[PDB]
């Protein structure tokens, strides 16, 4: 779901 | 580096708008002009996820494990796309090494694996030797025995009954091995075939056999068979543990019926009320059973156990020692007695009572209460124990108890944790997984896989040295901080  | 980083923004950019492929490129463009940042290789894991491509998932998500063995998203990622390809101990795995750095997601892969187990495993033997010792335990011995027609003019099976019941109430290792192998023989032998009573006697032996194998169904027929050509108390008694309250309470009065004086009817019924909380039913069937068989220990006992469970635990004491005074070798009086002051927090009297049960046990010719006392004695050491001498002195009560009566899941079970505990953790497998063979309901099968299952995982995790030195770390902190 999340990017960095 | 600087103009990747720039890269991997705008790859950002792109994944928040859902287009990942878009994205991907980006990530990529990155990687070509700085490889070995592990978040380039995360974030494109995390495009493919979006998507549904679990296996190109694991390949990113392990390129950016293999740079930054501890990288979270990336751990965290491998197991969700391992989970849904079916790798339950892969997923197990990353997520304990991501929980070192959760627990549900643990929790629901170890259940995911032990059900995959149990089902691969799943697609004769009987309980213990303390445990028959004490379901036969109620019964009068000399009349069971003594309950076999000679006067038949045909039956050509009763001296091998005879035989088999001999052998059943000699309360011995290889007399219960025996029974099992005669009672079996005793009952083709009737099917092929006073008999009458002798063929209902001898598949009402044959069937709480089954029962007591677990076979339930094939107790059911043999039982129901038995009624049909003879009907006993002990057939009605034993088809109704098997079945087990309406339909259980009409068993036991039409045991009653067929001999209102017959003591382990109101003792079996007595045990039920007490499992349903009917204290004034369980009290007056006990004292029936005590009445009809004065010389049998067990009514006693229950009803000491009664009154424990009302709390009153005076009145169940003095109880016990009042039973002490009739029965002062049966080893049965102060294993139960151990029993009730263990729950009741009493440890050092327990042990007490438990070393005076080992005694006599060790003296009488029959078992009676089997490796009760070494199984009670050694999980209250255990739990007393840093105390090296404790938890040394339970692993060699319960090795011993494993190796008096093998066919003990309690004492498997007892001793693999224990040697969980101290890292002997292949000794632990093994132990927990000849008890799930060994377990009765599925329930109990399914725990004991779930034992080896997870301690396969901790093995699995012990043999990296990194993880095992994270581990040990984690536990010194842990005391410390204590």
């Amino acid at each position: 779901e999340e990017v960095d | 580096q600087a103009y990747a980083v720039q890269l991997k923004n705008r790859g950002n950019h792109f994944f928040t708008a859902k287009n990942f492929n878009e994205a991907i490129k980006y990530y990529q463009y990155a990687i070509e002009l700085d490889p070995n940042e592990p978040v380039f290789y995360s974030n494109i894991s995390a495009c493919y996820i979006s998507t549904g491509d679990l296996e190109k998932v694991i390949e990113f998500t392990t390129k950016a494990l293999e740079i930054k063995p501890d990288h979270s998203k990336a751990l965290l990622r491998r197991a969700s796309a391992n989970e849904s390809l079916g790798n339950f101990t892969d997923a197990m795995f990353d997520l304990s090494v991501l929980s070192l750095n959760i627990e549900p997601m643990l929790e629901r892969n170890l259940n995911k694996q032990a059900m995959k187990v149990l089902n691969e495993n799943l697609s004769q033997v009987l309980p213990s030797n303390t445990s028959l010792a004490s379901f036969f335990g109620i019964f009068d011995s000399h009349l069971e025995v003594s309950s076999v027609n000679t006067s038949s003019n045909y039956d050509t099976a009763y001296a091998l009954l005879s035989d088999a019941l001999q052998r059943l109430y000699s309360a011995t290792d290889e007399g219960y091995l025996v029974a099992n192998d005669l009672l079996t023989k005793s009952t083709d032998m009737y099917h092929s075939l006073p008999l009458r009573e002798n063929a209902a006697l001898a598949l009402c032996y044959t069937g709480i056999f089954h029962f007591l194998k677990n076979n339930l169904l094939d107790a059911q027929v043999l039982l129901q068979e038995s009624i049909n050509l003879h009907p006993t108390p002990n057939s009605y008694i034993f088809l109704a543990l098997t079945l087990a309250s309406q339909e259980f309470f009409k068993f036991f009065q039409k045991a009653v019926d067929l001999n209102p004086e017959y003591p382990p009817t109101y003792y079996h019924r007595g045990q039920m009320y007490f499992i349903l909380q009917d204290y004034k039913n369980a009290k007056e069937d006990f004292q029936k059973a005590q009445s009809l068989n004065p010389e049998n220990v067990y009514p006693y006992i229950q009803l000491a156990c009664l009154l424990y469970k009302q709390g009153k635990f005076t009145e169940s004491e003095a109880f016990f020692n009042e039973t002490k005074l009739k029965f002062p070798t049966l080893p049965e009086v102060p294993t139960f007695f151990a029993e009730i002051l263990t729950d009741r927090g009493d440890f050092d009297t327990a042990i007490k009572q438990y070393d005076i049960a080992k005694r006599l046990e060790e003296v009488q010719e029959k078992i009676h209460v089997g490796i009760g006392p070494l199984i009670g004695k050694a999980t209250i050491l255990a739990r007393q124990s840093l105390d090296e001498e404790k938890f040394n002195a339970a692993i060699k009560l319960l090795t011993k108890a494993c190796e008096l009566d093998p066919r003990s899941e309690q004492a498997k079970i007892g001793l693999a944790q224990l040697k969980l505990q101290m890292e002997k953790i292949d000794e632990a497998i093994e132990l927990f997984e000849d008890s799930a063979i060994l377990a009765r309901t599925m329930d109990e099968k399914l725990q004991a896989t779930t034992f080896a299952e997870a301690a396969k995982i901790q093995k699995r995790l012990r043999a990296d040295p990194i993880i095992s030195a994270k581990m040990e770390l984690t536990l010194a902190r842990y005391r410390a901080k204590g």
